RNA sequence: GCUCGUAGGUGGUUUGUCGCGUUGUUCGUGAAAUCUCACGGCUUAACUGUGAGCGUGCGGGCGAUACGGGCAGACUAGAGU
RNA sequence: UUCGGAGAUACUCGAGUGGCGAACGGGUGAGUAACACGUGGGUGAUCUGCCCUGCACUUCGGGAUAAGCCUGGGAAACUGGGUCUAAUACCGGAUAGGACCACGGGAUGCAUGUCUUGUGGUGGAAAGCGCUUUAGCGGUGUGGGAUGAGCCCGCGGCCUAUCAGCUUGUUGGUGGGGUGACGGCCUACCAAGGCGACGACGGGUAGCCGGCCUGAGAGGGUGUCCGGCCACACUGGGACUGAGAUACGGCCCAGACUCCUACGGGAGGCAGCAGUGGGGAAUAUUGCACAAUGGGCGCAAGCCUGAUGCAGCGACGCCGCGUG
């Protein structure tokens, strides 16, 4: 039936991914019915975005997520707000906010004067 | 590949001293070879070819790499000869020359190539790195107490530092303010003939 | 035990067919009328408005259409091998 | 064959063919018997062999032998032969 | 060689009307990738990710009627008597 | 308990029955000038396993068979017979509207009509297994979604008139048959039509597209990697099973070609991944791994996956750096 799966579309050593709704009778990089997110497993936490009002449409109508996408909808909280679990808030974490490019440059001018 | 040959020989053919000061040039300011003193035929293709050769061997850039610089100079807004010299100037070996950390262009290429420089704490060893705005160009902590780096300390006054970069004190680290437009670029060459060369 | 046992349909707006207006060239086909449509369209290269004609076969529940006859059609299910249209009404008949 | 499951399925494609052919042939020799009573203008057996021919069609459609839109197309045709006699 | 004529292409002045051509605007669609732009990530670059353009079109609704055309008339300068 | 045999009771499990999968994935461009493709619609003319959700239900019985065991035929491939045993296999009943027929209401329109309701008369289903004792997985009829698919139509993309008359189930109607469905799709009679100089009928060639190369653009050439769709699986035809079939690693028949034979008869299809021969100017390893992602089955642990992720090889191409 309808699956929610990942699609490998990066370089050779950089496996980027997209969370895509497709049929089970389809290859990986086929036609997705709708692309709803992305997943980059190379940053230091990760880079995870789920649209969270389209992932509620497809779960309510019968799309079975695969086993590594099921771990992602539990993290962002879109699975718990569909089955009615008390982990409904998102437990995802973003990377550390680095000091920007302008800030380091002004820190170096004051370091000399 | 690099040229790795005589440097005055390609300053004599172009009739223009390319490196900064040379005594082998101005004793023989005519092109080399056994037919060196002959009257050359002033073509229009010769004025356009040799003007492009002034830009390659001043910077040490091969033809398939200099052509890709033209393919994005004509594609950016503004002019074409302006932005060609803009992206040629932002090469990191040209940053070391203008900041007064090297004698000639061929040793500013090695000091980047042998890995004596960081940028954002990132160890670079490519001469064709294009520094953006607000980049710091720092020297390695290991590469102090070194002979070609201590000779660049007391000799920080004889050549002018351009206004688009700034050098600071006991840490010899270069701060890039903006990409240079036209005026602070040194001019041994006119720029509109390189644009007219590729139009052929 | 609480649900309504008949979920009503999601209301779909009724899609429409195409309607066209032509003349009549043939009638002698026993409840089948033949309509010559016309269509004008730019040339893909030279930019001139080109006038081209078609011939379609339509359906009569009652064979009242002479030769002439500004007609009006609407396309249907396949009614025969080559019939795809039906005669809706006749305006300013064969004079 | 070559695959282990394909020898398994060849033995079951022939069990299913002998099963379904006996059911489809029972429908052809029950619609035909209605066509005898309907063509004679009987209205006595034709009113009560219709009730046993349509009941054999619905049982053949629940067993997966014919499709349900095929059973509806054959019951509608035999019933309209009854109402015109 | 020259004329006559069939299909076709083309059409003077003017009033009214329909809004097919034309044109304005809006929703649906024009998959992703490639391509141009702008940033971001591989030490640079090729490569790669994201955002916006592009996709010259086509279908549905609502505006405009100058011009072309369809429909119903009028006029005498072209044409014929 | 012999010292190398007995004991299904018992987790685990060869062969076998049964469910689901095997129609996906992977390859190739021979055929096709066509609704094959691109694009925009139509389906009041349709189908849709597994998945999600609303409502009812999960009820009584019956007869066998594979395996096992004993035997016959054959050189083998394989196959006949007798006994014997189960089920979620199979078959027969009871009750259950979205099956049918007749007659009505209420809503809408785009002509056939469509959806929703009422009465009378006819009908159609199934199945249990497991449990450390709030393990748990299923079965069937139906309203509604989601996905996939079929069919029809408008417009679009080759050369040739030194191919100018093609067509008789051909064009249309009615009554039947057929189909998941409209339809000469098929059949019997009746009418005498249908297409064509805007290129019918024929001949040559060709998979189509997003794209790729060139160009100032308009155009011109092309369809290779990648991605969508179509077509084919030794050649030609044909059905079967199933929700779904060009059924690549299925069945039957005929043909060509290899191979076994005791001469009666049998076996095979790399345009899957590597690989060999051949042709040729010319194109690679009989590699590793299921760690990642996708798929199939199973409650699950898992098993399967030459899809895939990678590596080996060739300056074959782009990009980057060295030889100071
Ligand atoms: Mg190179
Ligand atoms: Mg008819
Ligand atoms: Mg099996
Ligand atoms: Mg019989
Ligand atoms: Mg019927
Ligand atoms: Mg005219
Ligand atoms: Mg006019
Ligand atoms: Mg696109
Ligand atoms: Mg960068
Ligand atoms: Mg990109
Ligand atoms: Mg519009
Ligand atoms: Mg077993
Ligand atoms: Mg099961
Ligand atoms: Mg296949
Ligand atoms: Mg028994
Ligand atoms: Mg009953
Ligand atoms: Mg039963
Ligand atoms: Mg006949
Ligand atoms: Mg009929
Ligand atoms: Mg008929
Ligand atoms: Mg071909
Ligand atoms: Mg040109
Ligand atoms: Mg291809
Ligand atoms: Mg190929
Ligand atoms: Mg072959
Ligand atoms: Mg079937
Ligand atoms: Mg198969
Ligand atoms: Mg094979
Ligand atoms: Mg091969
Ligand atoms: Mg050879
Ligand atoms: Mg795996
Ligand atoms: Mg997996
Ligand atoms: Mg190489
Ligand atoms: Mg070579």
């Amino acid at each position: 039936a309808v699956k929610i799966k990942l699609t490998r579309l990066g370089k050779i050593r950089n496996p980027q991914y997209r969370v895509a709704v497709a049929d089970a009778r389809t290859r990986r990089d086929g036609r997705a019915i709708e692309v709803i997110g992305r997943y980059h497993p190379k940053e230091e936490p990760s880079l995870i975005e789920i649209n969270s009002e389209r992932a509620q449409y497809w779960l309510s109508v019968g799309a079975q997520p695969t086993e590594p996408v099921l771990k992602l909808l539990k993290i962002t909280g879109d699975w718990q707000k569909f089955k009615g679990l008390p982990g409904a808030q998102g437990r995802l974490k973003v990377a550390a906010p680095k000091p920007s490019k302008l800030e380091v440059f002004n820190a170096a001018l004051a370091a000399a004067d | 590949a690099r040229y790795t040959g005589p440097v005055t020989r390609k300053s004599r053919r172009l009739r223009t001293d390319l490196v900064g000061g040379d005594q082998a040039f101005e004793k023989r300011p005519y092109p080399p070879g056994q037919h060196g003193r002959a009257r050359i035929k002033e073509s229009e293709y010769l004025l356009q070819l040799q003007e492009k050769q002034k830009a390659r061997f001043t910077y040490g850039v091969m033809e398939k790499q200099f052509r890709r610089y033209y393919e994005e100079a004509v594609r950016q807004p503004g002019k074409t000869g302006e932005e060609l010299l803009k992206i040629l100037e932002s090469r990191l070996d040209n940053v070391i020359y203008r900041a007064g950390l090297a004698r000639t262009r061929r040793m500013a290429r090695q000091l980047v190539s042998h890995g004596h420089f960081n940028v954002n704490g990132v160890h670079v060893n490519v001469p064709s790195y294009r520094v953006s705005q607000y980049d710091i160009v720092d020297v390695r902590d290991k590469s102090l107490n070194t002979v070609p780096f201590q000779i660049a300390r007391e000799t920080a006054g004889e050549r002018p530092i351009p206004s688009w970069l700034q050098v600071v004190g006991e840490r010899q680290r270069v701060l890039i303010h903006q990409l240079p437009e036209r005026a602070q670029i040194d001019v041994p060459l006119t720029e509109q003939l390189i644009v007219e060369y590729y139009s052929k | 035990v609480k649900g309504p046992k008949h979920t009503p349909r999601t209301p779909k707006p009724r899609g429409r067919r195409k309607t066209r207006i032509g003349y009549v060239v043939s009638d002698k086909m026993q409840k089948t009328i033949v309509v010559e449509l016309e269509d004008r369209m730019r040339h893909p290269l030279y930019g001139k408005i080109i006038r081209t004609t078609k011939k379609v076969k339509a359906h009569d529940e009652d064979s009242v259409a002479g030769i002439g006859d500004r007609v009006s059609l609407m396309e249907t299910r396949p009614l025969s091998a080559t019939k795809r249209w039906r005669l809706v009404e006749i305006l300013e008949k064969a004079k | 064959a070559n695959i282990k499951s394909q020898q398994k399925r060849n033995r079951t494609n022939e069990r299913a063919r002998l099963r379904n052919k006996a059911v489809k042939s029972s429908l052809r020799t029950a619609v035909r018997a209605f066509r005898e009573a309907a063509h004679a203008g009987d209205k006595a057996k034709a009113a009560e062999l219709l009730a046993s021919t349509n009941r054999k069609l619905d049982k053949a459609a629940s067993k997966g032998v014919i499709h349900k839109n095929q059973a509806a197309n054959k019951k509608s045709a035999l019933a309209q032969a009854l109402n015109k006699l």
